[PDB]
């Protein structure tokens, strides 16, 4: 059965703004991307699915348990031990007053590692995995560049080996070369592991490079379920064609 | 009973509320039990939370021992002892052995605390993570969520910033295996003394109005890492009076040019050793 | 901050004995009783009652006697003594319309229904020192008139029935209690008034004077000053009906301030409010003026004077806090200064070799 | 409608003077076995004022308030609440409150205790009002 | 119609509080409240002393039907001025006998995740608290282990031994019998043994 | 037709009569003397002397008695009396080094020459009302020690000779006198100090407390 | 002590400091420090002001009669 099931999730804090009648199934090892305009509400959907925003109506199932039926402690633990979140701004997801090694090992300490040497070794290993130099582990995110900060955030999220990671356009604000290298690293990590990835992006290039299946959201409703190299090259819905033409 | 005043200087309503809070705290070790008392002005800074607890729990038959940084000769300790002599008339002693109530500021006595004793600690701040979390709304809930890893961050980065754990005062602990409590700014030397103590320890913060207690024989363990276990640096300098170096040593300044000496903080244990 | 100090018990006790012997003064003279102080130094007792927070004449006079006439120390003593008392009840809201007037004036009209009742007041006296008070004498006989009080409606009722001002309506909001929870700024007007009633008279006087001179002007008019006895009532749980427990002598000041032009309401006057124990009225007038000044966020007028600054005005009006701060600086800080000495000396070496 | 009369005589007792009340009660030579169920306690009463005299409530300090309770032999409870710290005065007021609820003492004490005290207080209030109204400022007078 | 409270409220309340603190901080210990010489029947001396020393206007009391009484309610409302409720849900100091129903106990407030001290404090009167099923106590407040054999109904025995409310949530039991009292907080590891 | 009549002078005279009756208070009590206020309300006298501008304890006590304890009213009484008197002379600048010390303390140095001397003070006292003062009594017999006073040079003299402070040296400048001419901002330090010594103590205490922030 | 602290605060201009708070504002502090002036000019509101207030009343009545009717 699909790892994550979404059924009739709707939330409209303001008229038009938000999302409605959103449903989809996500299986492990598959990357599901979301494409839409600024007002499509895809960010609201990402917040709602990641145990942050309570939907007005709908049901989200993880494994066999409803997402929002669980207690606050259960969802808080899930957001740190088995789920990952990569915000667009690394500082939002990174603790500024904590070194890179400290940020990486915060999840392990929360799990109850209680071992400075093992925590530091794991932090160095993850920094090497995300290409960050290990010599500057004691350094802090403020001194790291945008790409390095994004890599540190990815390492922090993946230190717990989560089976589901949401990514609210981490590539925003990065150069073309840096963005491409980061996307390649993300694809390598995804293929190496069996964790599902939900990527929200405002451009089709990121979905083409990383995402496996694609969905389109317009004015807060799903328009047409997509697939890599099919919607991008053979858009069916007129709005999808308009988006493709605008991108091109 | 001081003329014109209630016994122990506190109105019976504040006493009753603090007593109820103390009982709740005992039933929930390590939890900072709120109490909604009034605002009371006091001359000496120490007392906003310690004097209140002492007044709530002190009786006519108690023997009171007031301690400031381990010493009974301190001006504030003498003032508080005299205040309680005036408003309660209780007996006061210089010995941890003969005391039944020990009001202390930032120090556990060297002498082991026996049964039928209560030790009260003034707590300037009752929640250690106030230095990290500004908003208290998440602070209350994270205790139930058990998210005590955040306070581990300062311990982790202390060695990075200094090469060793320098948090020798107000070192956080986990009591009953559940609740992370921060005692008064007692030294690291005294943190071990809190492990399954025979006596009932009470902690009271006034400026925040939170009470937490450690029932006797309650397991409290220092928060640290397995790779960096909680260790107390052994003292390699003696006391200028009795010589013994088995007790935490404080510094007393003798001149205006910086000259000073080390003497046992717990003057009672110092006198016990000297008279030996 | 907090320097632990040892070895002064004997000296401290001797100093306290000296202070008490000086408070008693020369034993040839009689001992200044508390009834004498409350009867004959009534205005000092008014100020101490208002600032300390207990409307008991005898307690305030006792605190004044203990403090050797010092008002700040007496206020400290009374405020501390307030801690040992149990809150037995909360009174019904005072109805100043029922006040038994000892004095009532209005500066906004030449005459008003009820009359300009001067009452006891030092106003219009020529401040020439009276040396006959250096010996005993006899108080003047009090000329009598009609032993009746005419209807004395509040002048603001008259102004509001004309539409020139707004009635202060009761929204039912629960008053804030600083005596239970420390203030958080910005604080509601009830909290502001509670803190103003407890503020130092000589500091709120200066803030009101600054507003008058143009540091946050509010165009004040003494719309009404009243001084008289008001019945206090409670509703005990044992019973179910309101009982009258006595009367308090209090002074109420209603200021008429500059008019505004609301977007969708006729122009009207604003108003400050002051309320104090006893007949010390300059405190009530300063309270009303600073109340109007601190109403700036309510009226959406940006502050241009220190008296319009809420944090500055309220965070330092308390005598106890400022007195404790100043007293701490006296305490032995031998160690802390030694730290400063080393810090200063290094700067001297670095900038001067 | 005994609530209004009880309020009246309770207020007359509270507003009385301890000297006046004590002297008159001693003169009455009236006493019945009573027990102080509540010992006379002096605490605080919080003063509640109104903004502008008619607006929202705010707190205007505290006053001293003494309260006592007495139970008579038959079980009638008399309470007192008097501003100040005179505990014997509060006990006397509670005793009179209890007695006034007994049919034997209601009319007798109203004629001999409560009405005279109210009259004396009114007399001194009227005298003070005369002295105060001597200070009135006159501007205009009707002329025929 | 009214019952006399502590002869000396201040010192008697302080002594009762110290005895209750000894009982609570050391679960299983038996302490005697010699202060009050006569309880408010059907309440025993221990329950009356606890209510007098702890109950006030901020502590609603829920007397159970067998223990609820007009004289008891009047005396409690007079001496302590504490509000009186009739449903266990809103109680803060619940009082019940060995006939306590399982539903009544389950309705008692146990606290909250953010306010674990906001729950009720059940007080239980028993015929005796020394003769009954053997019970071993350990945990916070216990030196090594204490043996108590009090006469509890099956419902509260199940609650103690199989506490369904996770720490810090849970009520704090107070056994009472005549002058003698015993305290079992929510943190006591209690087993049948 | 509401003919205007005169009631002003007869109003203020009656008001002042009522005020003096209130001042005398209950007549069954002895009228408190100026000497009693001077000897026992000595801190009120000190404040009135400092703010009123005349260092005359009897005059300050008289002002307090005439003001019904109102410190501001007594201060203004003494200030108005200042205008009555003529300036007979100007003293030589005061020498505080030759003080006969009732009290001498320092918070920076422990071993100050001349020794620390707490003297009469309210410091370290418990703010507990002494209800025994509701009745007559007498203060405890004073303890005695050595009767000699050692020389007591200023602490700032030590700080200056150590290079940590600057010695305040007189340049011979003529002090400003606000009592002769109105203040003209900006003011010299002499004018500021003269004004401050006359400043209300509550206002200055609040300003000092605000400088902490 | 309060006089010493306020004197040091008012020494700002000669130390080349910037007034951060009213206490260091020379004119505000000194103009209102005098007890007699502040007390007199606050208590003077008890003086009749019906001539001045009548001028205010006339303007407000004219403003009310034009804002609405
Ligand atoms: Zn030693
Ligand atoms: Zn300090
Ligand atoms: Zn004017």
């Amino acid at each position: 059965q699909p790892l994550l099931s979404v059924n009739n999730l709707t939330h409209l804090y303001a008229p038009g703004k938000g999302f409605s009648d959103v449903s989809f199934d996500l299986w492990p090892g598959e990357v599901l991307g979301i494409v839409g305009e600024s007002g499509s509400g895809k960010t609201t959907l990402l917040k709602s699915i990641s145990a942050r925003l309570t939907p007005q109506q709908g049901e989200i199932h993880y494994e066999n348990r409803s997402l929002y039926a669980m207690s606050e402690a259960d969802r808080r633990r899930l957001l740190r031990t088995e789920w990952g979140v990569v915000h667009q701004h690394p500082l939002d997801g990174l603790r500024r007053q904590v070194s890179a090694g400290g940020n990486i090992g915060e999840r392990l300490m929360a799990t109850g590692a209680r071992h400075y040497g093992d925590i530091r070794a794991t932090a160095q290993k993850w920094l090497e995995e995300v290409e960050i130099p290990a010599n500057r582990i004691d350094d802090l995110p403020t001194t790291f560049s945008g790409g390095m900060q994004q890599r540190l955030q990815i390492a922090r999220n993946l230190v717990t080996h989560p089976k589901l990671v949401f990514m609210d356009e981490p590539t925003g604000g990065l150069d073309v070369s840096v963005q491409a290298r980061l996307l390649d690293l993300l694809r390598g990590l995804v293929v190496e592991l069996n964790l599902a990835v939900v990527i929200v992006t405002h451009d089709l290039g990121v979905a083409r490079l990383l995402a496996d299946r694609l969905l389109v959201m317009k004015q807060g409703q799903v328009v047409e379920s997509g697939l890599t190299d099919r919607v991008l090259d053979d858009p069916h819905h007129p709005y999808t064609q308009l988006l493709v033409s605008s991108v091109l | 009973n001081l003329s014109g005043y209630n016994f122990a200087y506190l109105d019976e309503q504040t006493k009753r509320m603090i007593r109820r809070a103390i009982l709740k705290a005992v039933a929930i070790p390590g939890y900072q039990v709120p109490f909604g008392g009034r605002e009371m002005p006091m001359p000496y800074g120490w007392g906003t939370g310690g004097i209140q607890l002492t007044a709530s729990v002190i009786g006519e038959s108690d023997v009171l021992k007031v301690i400031d940084q381990g010493a009974d000769d301190t001006t504030n300790a003498v003032s508080i002892r005299n205040f309680f002599k005036r408003v309660t008339g209780v007996n006061t002693t210089e010995r941890t052995d003969d005391a039944t109530l020990i009001q202390t500021r930032h120090r556990i006595p060297e002498t082991p605390l026996t049964e039928d004793q209560i030790i009260i600690f003034q707590v300037p701040i009752p929640e250690p993570l106030r230095f990290i979390e500004p908003r208290e709304t998440e602070t209350r809930t994270m205790h139930a969520l058990e998210e005590y890893g955040v306070m581990q961050v300062k311990l982790y980065e202390d060695i990075a910033r200094f090469g060793h754990i320098a948090t020798t005062y107000a070192y956080p602990v986990k009591v009953n295996g559940r609740y992370v409590m921060d005692p008064s700014p007692i030294p690291k030397f005294d943190n071990p003394k809190m492990d399954m103590m025979p006596a009932l320890q009470l902690f009271g913060a006034g400026r925040e109005k939170r009470i937490y207690a450690v029932p006797p024989f309650t397991r409290v363990e220092s928060l640290d890492f397995d790779d960096h276990p909680f260790t107390v640096q052994q003292w390699d300098e003696p006391c200028a009076i009795c010589g013994s170096t088995h007790s935490y040593l404080d510094e007393v300044v003798l001149d205006d040019a910086g000259n000073r000496m080390f003497v046992c903080s717990d003057t009672d244990y110092c006198r016990q050793q000297s008279e030996a | 901050m907090y320097v632990a100090v040892k070895g002064g018990e004997k000296a401290i006790d001797a100093a306290h004995a000296l202070q008490e012997s000086r408070r008693r003064g020369d034993t040839d003279l009689p001992e200044l009783s508390v009834a004498q102080i409350e009867q004959q130094l009534n205005l000092a007792v008014d100020r101490v009652m208002t600032e300390g927070g207990i409307a008991d004449r005898e307690l305030a006079a006792l605190a004044l006697k203990q403090a050797s006439g010092d008002n700040v120390e007496a206020i400290f003593l009374l405020r501390a003594y307030r801690t040992t008392l149990a809150k037995l009840a909360v009174s019904e809201p005072l109805d100043t319309t029922g006040m038994r007037l000892e004095r009532r004036i209005s500066a906004v009209y030449k005459d008003i229904p009820g009359g300009q009742l001067l009452g006891p007041t030092y106003d219009y006296t020529h401040r020439l020192l009276d040396f006959t008070l250096l010996a005993n004498g006899e108080a003047p006989t009090l000329t009598t008139a009609d032993s009746e009080q005419q209807p004395s409606p509040h002048v603001f009722s008259l102004l509001a029935r004309q539409g020139l001002a707004k009635f202060e309506e009761d929204s039912g909001a629960q008053p804030d209690d600083i005596t239970r929870t420390p203030p958080v700024y910005p604080c509601s007007r009830s909290s502001r008034l509670q803190q103003l009633m407890r503020g130092d008279e000589g500091y709120l006087l200066a803030l009101a004077y600054s507003t008058q001179r143009g540091y946050g002007r509010n165009h004040p008019f003494a719309g009404e000053i009243r001084s008289g006895y008001i019945d206090v009532s409670i509703v005990p749980e044992e019973l179910g009906f309101a009982v009258n427990v006595g009367e308090l002598l209090m002074t109420e000041c209603e200021m008429v301030n500059g008019f505004i032009d609301p977007p969708d309401e006729p122009p009207h006057f604003t108003r400050g409010y002051g309320l104090v124990f006893g007949m010390s009225e300059r405190k009530a007038m300063a309270m009303a003026l600073v109340d109007r000044a601190l109403q700036a966020p309510e009226y959406g007028e940006h502050a241009t004077g220190p008296a319009q600054d809420e944090e500055f005005v309220l965070a330092h009006a308390d005598n106890v806090e400022a007195a404790g701060f100043v007293s701490h600086l006296k305490l032995p800080h031998y160690v802390d200064f030694q730290a400063e000495l080393e810090l200063l000396k290094r700067l001297q070496q670095e900038k001067n070799h | 409608a005994d609530t209004a009369t009880r309020q009246h005589w309770m207020s007359v007792l509270a507003h009385s003077q301890p000297a006046e009340l004590a002297a008159r009660l001693n003169a009455l030579n009236i006493t019945a076995d009573y027990e102080v169920i509540r010992a006379a306690e002096t605490g605080l009463v919080q003063i509640q004022a109104r903004m502008g005299g008619t607006g929202e409530r705010f707190f205007a300090g505290d006053a001293t308030l003494t309260r006592a309770a007495v139970r008579l032999t038959d079980g009638t409870l008399g309470y007192s609440w008097v501003l100040g710290r005179d505990k014997q005065h509060a006990e006397r007021c509670a005793l009179i409150d209890a007695l006034m609820q007994q049919s034997r003492h209601f009319q007798n004490l109203s004629e001999t205790l409560i009405a005279p005290l109210d009259a004396d207080r009114m007399a001194r209030i009227a005298a003070r009002q005369a002295e105060v109204n001597a200070s009135r400022v006159d501007f205009f007078t009707m002329v025929r | 119609t009214l019952e006399t409270a502590f002869m000396l409220p201040v010192q008697d309340a302080q002594h009762s509080f110290r005895r209750l603190l000894k009982a609570m901080s050391e679960p299983g210990v038996i302490v005697a409240l010699h202060q009050l010489k006569r309880g408010w029947q059907p309440l025993n001396i221990a329950t009356t002393s606890v209510l007098l020393t702890l109950a006030d206007n901020d502590t609603p009391v829920w007397l159970s039907t067998p223990l609820n009484n007009d004289i008891v309610n009047q005396s409690l409302r007079f001496h302590t001025n504490a509000p009186l409720v009739s449903q266990p849900e809103q109680a803060t100091f619940a009082v019940t006998d060995e006939a306590i129903s399982s539903e009544q106990l389950n309705a008692l407030s146990t606290g909250t995740a953010v306010a674990p001290e906001a729950g009720a404090t059940l007080i239980l009167q028993v015929a005796s608290l020394s003769g009954g099923r053997m019970l071993r106590l350990t945990g916070a407040g216990i030196a090594e282990e204490r043996m108590i054999a009090p006469q509890l109904p099956e419902c509260i025995l199940h609650e103690l031994t199989e506490r369904p409310h996770p720490f810090p949530l849970g009520i704090d039991l107070i056994l009472t019998c005549g002058e003698r009292l015993l305290a079992i907080p929510r943190t006591t590891h209690v087993e049948v043994c």
